[PDB]
């Protein structure tokens, strides 16, 4: 039989419907919505179905509903027009209801609970209700479908209506005029039926592979490619393709989670926690720590993206690999690539027409996979030339144009990159220009937000910092919460550059400016890194603070203190006499300005911001005993 | 009278040149000469025909080359999102047949048929390609018929008519040795060969300076972009008013 009772249903759905909340949170539910569906010139309704799992009697309807959906969103069609007319004329709250009573209706539960995944039904499990979420890639164009047909007598013009019922045509035999019953008289008239839409929608699915879908009516061009989608429908397979026919589509913690992630915020040593905390394998590295985390906050987009790429141009010995490895799992899922294993149409894509469908399709390469995620591209230095060429349009506009035989198309890959690249040889060489070690254009190189020189040294005592790191963790903050941090941060904060941190940022370019390669493109990461660092404060404004920061970031990550100005080859080993007259200098005026000032001491704090605008001085005057 | 009145004060006014050359992407500071240069292009000459039999082109080819620093594919992205027709493609991407003419196998028979290429899709208009030093020299030649008669002769496995190209051709590019080379001169840093260069109504090479006056200016604005005289609808209709007129 059917589990569903046609009275003690509608009942039991007319409860739910008059008595619901969720636990101002103590409002019912839809004792508002009622009237505001009246309101509507609406023609159906998504309902909330997160409340069945929200309510008790609800959860046992849906055990009862796993095999039965039809028939209730049937009853509830007339319901819902019962209720339309019960609530217009009925309460006499309106009079509009001459179209409604006519018309149909439909309803559309949206947040059922989830199945146990695609690949786990069973034979039994079809025609059940399920719920399931995926990525939409193509679309069919619109097919119509009978739903009437049309008859006229071929001897004496007289016309009938035929509805289909369960897919079948039942063609009459004789006109059913009284004088006129020549048998096989009807025939049908293609143009003069009626029709409804029919598309399908082809939807990459994740279960809680790729998945057929399939919408009709109002539900037909709704979805379109590169939607993000979740699935409300019913897993069909019929006398066997496998293919949901969907009911509704969805095109997209605790508070004591929320007091975890204010705790973190909230203590000094944020930026040095996080770092300790990243990446336990790699010790210390604190500016390559900000580096890719800054990468992975991002930073705002306006229609100017966020999408922060770095090139780690460091020794090919240090952990890089380790790091970027283990960066595709920390991560929202993303791609992980090489550029020697990696080619224009590996990243970008390969599109063809279809006989099918009449319009292009893709077939998705690494680089659009990542679209709106993060990306590691290894063996940067070894891309191919015409590989490289694309990401001059994507990391200018994140699209990609492609004007070829019976195709001209634009797309989109909208990405952030993380590259790795080893020093031109088998090691870096600072005895030449540090634009001639690495082997990228000018054109390229200069479109990078960031760029890293890590450098390793033989050094004793810097070895034994590392070994002993190393050697005692084989012995013998968690990623939950580090990707419960990010995905909030990246959910709320969208930071404005405020009127004072604006002004400082044309010092700061212009130092660079009259220094030279500071192209406008280094002007990019002058908000992109300052906006990132505002959303990892959490700070819904960009402060001062985070554009200075991100100006040494630069400027550490570039070394430019330790790079020469005049053939750009970098200081070894980055006592002076510049240091010993800044010392005398310095130690000359604090002597005046100490006794200066109407008493025979002061604040040390004070004396620095009077000068400033010293402890080592200072102490050494001390042991003079001045 | 509503509509002449509106398209007629953008034409009967004194400085109207000159203002319609700052209506030209809003969005790019300076380079006030591509300005006046793309707006040119964008009114091409009296298309004339011979007494004997020829016939005289009309429309104008413009090539841009800058420094990777000077946005110049923003002035490709404003012509393709503002021209009436217009197609946008890149250097590497695009290929002979896909710019010209495609031959390709018909249904509803056994003989071929063309296809419209980049250039025939958006003629009597605009073709914008990016990147043109990138191109390919075989691929490269494919676009001079179209530049100069303003048409496309296809003799290919049966096929033999020869068809209509009137498209102006706007490019862009970057020098030999990505930054331009200011210890040679303008001969020696780029790639493009005699012919191609003179086919160019206008040619262009802007340069970058160290200059603080300039760059506190363009530093302020460029960040207004991430912090946020006619209109952009005015332009198209005075456009199909002006290209009327045969001086
Ligand atoms: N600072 C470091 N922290 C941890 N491991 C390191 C470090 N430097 C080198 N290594 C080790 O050296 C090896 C080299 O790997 P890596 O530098 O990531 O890539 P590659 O082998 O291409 O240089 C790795 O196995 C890594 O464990
Ligand atoms: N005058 C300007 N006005 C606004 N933005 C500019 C200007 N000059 C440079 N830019 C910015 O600098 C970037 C330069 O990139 P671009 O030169 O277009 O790269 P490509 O060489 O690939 O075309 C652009 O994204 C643009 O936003
Ligand atoms: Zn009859």
């Amino acid at each position: 039989g059917t589990n569903v009772s046609i009275q003690e249903c509608t009942t039991n759905f007319r409860n739910f419907l008059m008595s619901f909340k969720y636990k101002t949170d103590e409002e019912l539910y839809y004792i508002k919505q009622l009237n505001e569906m009246r309101e509507l010139g609406t023609s159906n309704l998504n309902l909330d179905a997160r409340n069945l799992l929200a309510y008790k009697q609800t959860e046992d309807l849906y055990h009862q509903l796993l095999n039965y959906p039809q028939e209730v969103i049937s009853i509830m069609d007339q319901t819902i027009k019962d209720c339309m007319v019960s609530l217009i004329v009925d309460n006499n709250l309106d009079y509009d209801l001459d179209e409604i009573e006519t018309k149909f209706y439909k309803v559309r539960p949206y947040n059922v609970g989830s199945c146990k995944g695609m690949r786990e039904l069973n034979p039994n499990d079809i025609d059940k209700l399920i719920n399931l979420k995926g990525l939409v890639l193509r679309s069919t164009p619109v097919i119509p479908d009978m739903k009437v047909a049309f008859f006229k007598c071929n001897v004496c013009d007289h016309t009938m209506a035929v509805e289909i019922d369960r897919g079948v045509i039942q063609e009459p035999a004789r006109c059913e005029r009284i004088d006129c019953n020549e048998p096989n008289s009807m025939s049908l008239i293609h143009n003069r039926c009626s029709f409804a839409d029919k598309q399908v929608i082809k939807l990459q699915e994740t279960p809680d592979h790729s998945i057929s879908l399939c919408v009709y009516d109002e539900l037909v061009d709704s979805c379109r490619a590169g939607d993000r989608i979740e699935v409300t429908g019913t897993f069909r397979s019929i006398p066997y393709k496998t293919y949901v026919d969907v009911v509704h589509v969805k095109k997209v913690i605790t508070d004591q989670d929320l007091a975890k992630i204010r705790e973190v915020a909230a203590r000094e040593d944020l930026y040095s926690l996080l770092a300790r905390s990243i990446a336990p394998s790699i010790y210390e590295l604190e500016d390559v720590k900000k580096g890719i985390l800054l990468q992975l906050f991002g930073g705002t987009n306006k229609t100017y993206r966020g999408d922060i790429n770095i090139l780690l141009c460091g020794d090919p010995s240090t952990s890089k690999s380790q790091i970027l490895q283990y960066v595709h799992k920390i991560t929202p899922r993303g791609v992980y690539t090489s550029g020697k294993g990696s080619s224009a149409v590996g990243l970008t894509a390969y599109i063809t027409r279809d006989v099918d469908t009449k319009q292009l399709v893709l077939e998705s390469g690494a680089l659009v996979l990542s679209d709106g995620g993060v990306c590691c591209i290894d063996e940067f230095d070894k891309m191919s030339d015409s590989t490289r060429s694309v990401l001059h349009e994507v990391m200018e506009q994140q699209t990609i144009s492609i004007a070829k035989a019976g195709i001209i198309t634009t797309l989109n890959a909208r990405s952030s990159i993380l590259a790795s690249a080893n020093p031109i040889g088998s090691r870096y060489n600072p005895n030449l220009p540090v634009t001639e070690n690495i082997d990228l254009p000018p054109p390229l190189l200069s479109r990078f937000d960031l760029v890293y020189l890590v450098l390793d040294k033989v050094d004793e005592k810097n070895d034994r910092e590392l070994a002993k790191h190393l050697t005692n963790l084989y012995l013998e903050l968690p990623v939950e919460f580090l990707t419960m941090y990010i995905s909030y941060a990246k959910e709320h904060i969208h930071p404005i550059i405020t009127e004072a941190a604006k002004t400082e940022l044309v010092r700061a370019y212009v130092g660079m400016r009259k220094m030279g390669t500071a192209t406008t493109r280094q002007l990019e990461s002058m908000i992109r890194l300052a906006e990132a660092h505002a959303k990892m404060k959490l700070k819904n404004v960009v402060e001062l603070e985070d554009v200075q920061e991100a100006v040494r970031l630069i400027r550490s990550a570039i070394k430019d203190y330790a790079t020469d100005p005049k053939t750009g080859k970098i200081d070894m080993n980055l006592k002076s006499v510049i240091q010993r007259k800044l010392q005398e200098d310095l130690s000359r005026e604090i002597m005046n300005v100490l006794k200066d000032q109407a008493s025979d001491s002061m604040s040390f704090n004070e004396l620095i911001k009077q000068i400033n605008e010293i402890q080592e001085a200072l102490s050494r005057l001390q042991q003079e005993d001045k | 009278s509503d509509e002449i009145n509106e398209l007629k004060e953008m034409v009967k006014d004194e400085h109207i040149y000159d203002k319609l050359v700052r209506s030209i992407a809003p969005a790019v500071f300076g380079h006030e000469a591509v300005k006046k240069g793309i707006l040119l292009q964008m009114l091409g000459g009296v298309h004339k025909s011979t007494v004997e039999g020829i016939k005289l082109r009309g429309d104008i080819n413009i090539c841009v080359v800058g420094d990777p620093s000077t946005s110049k594919s923003q002035f490709l992205k404003y012509v393709v999102g503002f021209a009436p027709r217009s197609v946008y493609t890149s250097g590497k991407a695009s290929s002979a047949a896909g710019l010209t003419a495609a031959v390709v196998r018909d249904e509803e028979g056994g003989d071929y048929t063309i296809e419209a290429g980049a250039l025939m899709l958006a003629d009597n208009g605009i073709c914008c390609i990016d990147e043109f030093d990138k191109m390919d020299i075989s691929d490269q030649v494919a676009i001079h018929e179209a530049m100069e008669q303003q048409t496309i002769s296809i003799a290919k496995a049966g096929i033999h008519a020869t068809l209509n190209a009137r498209t102006s051709i706007l490019a862009a590019a970057n020098p030999v040795g990505g930054r331009y080379n200011r210890k040679l001169s303008l001969r020696g840093n780029l790639n493009m060969t005699a012919p191609i260069m003179s086919r160019f109504d206008l040619f262009f090479v802007i340069l970058d300076d160290c200059n603080e006056k300039i760059d506190t200016e363009l530093a302020s604005h460029i960040v207004d972009l991430h912090m946020k005289p006619f209109s952009a609808e005015q332009l198209r209709r005075y456009i199909k008013y002006a290209r009327t007129f045969k001086p």
